[PDB]
C-alpha cells in the first residue's frame, strides 16, 4: 500500500541517520497528525538537540498511544526505525 | 536497564522480564513465581505478599486484598457496595472515593485502592530488582479487557506511586496472546479465544489478529467465579466431616474456617497432577488435630457444576463475536485454575478435541506477554 511504501522508502534513503530521520519524519506521518512541528537541521546539531527532539518524536509515534488507530501499523514502523537510529547514535 | 512486565492480578501478581533472548518469570524471596495481592498491617510492620496472606487468620480486619475490585470506582458504585459485605476489612467514603480503613502501628489509617495496588506493585518491583541486581523503573502493567478509562488511569496511577514509569497499560488476554507470539504469523485474520480462570474472576475474550494488530471482538465470564469458589466447596465438605467425626461445628469459627481454606487450596493444587491429596491441620478447633484425605474425582464432584458452567460464557462470547466454535483458530489457557485437569478436558471436548495453548504456566502467561511488550516498548527487541 501507499502509506507503507512511503515509510519503507524513508527508512531506506536515510541510512539509520537519526538527524536525517527526525528532520524528515513530518513527510511520513499520517494525515491528521498535528502534534508535530517540522524540525530543521539547525535544531539537530548538538547531542542535546538530537536527544531532546528524539524524545519528542517517540511520543508522537508511540505504539501504545497508536493502539487501535487506523495508522497503528505505521506508528510502529517509525518508532522501531527511530529506536535503532538512536541506539546507533548512542554507540557512535 | 530493563523494563519489566507486571500482571497486577485480583488474587495473585506476577512479574516477568525479557532479558538475554528469553522471558524469565521471576520468583520472590520465598521461591514463588506468583505473589498474593495482599497487604497486611500489624502493630509492627506492613506485610506484602505471602507474609500478608499467611497471617490473614490472626489478623483478618487489617489484611487488605481484592483492591483491583475497588480501583477506578466511586464509593456509590453498585459493585463497591455489593462487594463490601464480603470483606473483613473496612471500606470508608472519602468524598465519593473508596478507601480502606485499617489499624497500622496502633493508629487507624486509610488508603486509596491505587495506593494498596501500589504496595503490591512496589513488592513486584523489588522482586524483579532482587533478580536483576539493579533498579527497575519502566514497566508495562496489565488490566482486564473490560476495564474502563477510569480503571486504566487508576492502575497507571498505582505504578507511579510504586515509583514506576508505566510504558503502557495493556489488556490481559492480549498479553497472553503476545506470550504465544500469535501476532507473528503471515496470513488471514485469526480468531483467538482466551480462556482465563484465575482465583476470583473468570474471563473469556475473543480476539482477531491480522498484521500484528489486535481488536477485542467480545468478552464474557463472571467477576465472582474462580479457584476461591472451588476452595469453598472443599471447606464445607470438611466442616461437615469434622462435625460428624467430632460433634463440633467449626462453622461459627472464623480462624478455624480460614485455616481449613488454606489447607484446602494447597490440596487442590496437588490434585491438578496427583489423584489424591492429604489434609493435615494441628489443633484446628478446640485442640483437635484434623487429618484427612480427598481424591480428584471427589474434588471434581464437589465442583462439577462450576467447572461445566464455565462453558456458558464461552458460548456467549462466540455468539456476541458472531462466530461458530470451529472458526476459532487458537485457544489460550490462562489463570492458575486452568491447571485443573477437568477444566482442561471440558474445554477441549467443547472444541471437539482441538489442541489447547497451555505450554506456558497459565498463571504466568499474562506477565510473560507484558514482559515481551515492555522490551518492545523500550527497544530491547528489534527486527
Ligand atoms: N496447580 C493448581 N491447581 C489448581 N488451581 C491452581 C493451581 N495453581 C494455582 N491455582 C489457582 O489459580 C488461582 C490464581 O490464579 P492466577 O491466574 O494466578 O490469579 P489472578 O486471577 O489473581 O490473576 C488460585 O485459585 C489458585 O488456587
Amino acid at each position: 500500500d501507499p502509506e507503507k511504501l512511503k515509510i519503507l522508502e524513508w527508512i531506506e534513503g536515510k541510512e539509520r541517520n537519526i538527524r536525517a530521520l527526525l528532520s524528515t519524519m513530518h513527510t511520513v506521518l499520517w494525515a491528521g497528525e498535528t502534534k508535530w512541528k517540522p524540525v530543521g537541521m539547525a535544531d539537530l546539531v548538538t547531542p542535546e538537540q538530537v536527544k531532546k527532539v528524539y524524545r519528542k518524536a517517540v511520543l508522537v509515534v508511540h505504539p501504545c498511544k497508536a493502539t487501535g488507530q487506523p495508522y497503528e501499523q505505521y506508528a510502529k514502523m517509525i518508532f522501531m526505525e527511530l529506536n535503532d537510529a538512536w541506539s546507533e547514535f548512542e554507540n557512535q | 536497564g530493563p523494563a519489566v512486565g507486571i500482571d497486577l492480578g485480583t488474587t495473585y501478581s506476577c512479574v516477568g522480564v525479557f532479558q538475554h533472548g528469553k522471558v524469565e518469570i521471576i520468583a520472590n524471596d520465598q521461591g514463588n513465581r506468583t505473589t498474593p495481592s495482599y497487604v497486611a498491617f500489624t502493630d509492627t510492620e506492613r506485610l506484602i505478599g505471602d507474609a500478608a496472606k499467611n497471617q490473614v487468620a490472626m489478623n483478618p480486619t487489617n489484611t487488605v486484598f481484592d483492591a483491583k475490585r475497588l480501583i477506578g470506582r466511586r464509593f456509590d458504585d453498585a459493585v463497591v457496595q455489593s462487594d463490601m459485605k464480603h470483606w473483613p476489612f473496612m471500606v470508608v467514603n472519602d468524598a465519593g472515593r473508596p478507601k480502606v480503613q485499617v489499624e497500622y502501628k496502633g493508629e487507624t489509617k486509610s488508603f486509596y485502592p491505587e495506593e494498596v495496588s501500589s504496595m503490591v506493585l512496589t513488592k513486584m518491583k523489588e522482586i524483579a530488582e532482587a533478580y536483576l541486581g539493579k533498579t527497575v523503573t519502566n514497566a508495562v502493567v496489565t488490566v482486564p479487557a473490560y476495564f474502563n478509562d477510569s480503571q486504566r488511569q487508576a492502575t497507571k496511577d498505582a505504578g507511579t506511586i510504586a515509583g514506576l514509569n508505566v510504558l503502557c497499560i495493556i489488556n490481559e488476554p492480549t498479553a497472553a496472546a503476545i506470550a504465544y507470539g500469535l501476532d507473528k504469523k503471515v496470513g488471514a485474520e485469526r480468531n483467538v479465544l482466551i480462556f482465563d480462570l484465575g482465583g476470583g474472576t473468570f474471563d473469556v475474550s475473543i480476539l482477531t489478529i491480522e498484521d500484528g494488530i489486535f481488536e477485542v471482538k467480545s468478552t464474557a465470564g463472571d467477576t465472582h467465579l474462580g479457584g476461591e469458589d472451588f476452595d469453598n466447596r472443599m471447606v464445607n465438605h470438611f466442616i461437615a466431616e469434622f462435625k460428624r467425626k467430632h460433634k463440633k461445628d467449626i462453622s461459627e469459627n472464623k480462624r478455624a474456617v480460614r485455616r481449613l481454606r488454606t489447607a484446602c487450596e494447597r490440596a487442590k493444587r496437588t490434585l491438578s497432577s496427583s489423584t489424591q491429596a492429604s489434609i493435615e491441620i494441628d489443633s484446628l478447633y478446640e485442640g483437635i488435630d484434623f487429618y484427612t484425605s480427598i481424591t480428584r474425582a471427589r474434588f471434581e464432584e464437589l465442583n462439577a457444576d462450576l467447572f461445566r458452567g464455565t462453558l456458558d460464557p464461552v458460548e456467549k462470547a462466540l455468539r456476541d463475536a458472531k462466530l461458530d466454535k470451529s472458526q476459532i483458530h487458537d485457544i489460550v489457557l490462562v489463570g492458575g485454575s486452568t491447571r485443573i485437569p477437568k477444566i482442561q478436558k471440558l474445554l477441549q471436548d467443547f472444541f471437539n478435541g482441538k489442541e489447547l495453548n497451555k505450554s506456558i504456566n497459565p498463571d504466568e502467561a499474562v506477565a510473560y506477554g507484558a514482559a515481551v511488550q515492555a522490551a518492545i516498548l523500550s527497544g530491547d527487541k528489534s527486527e
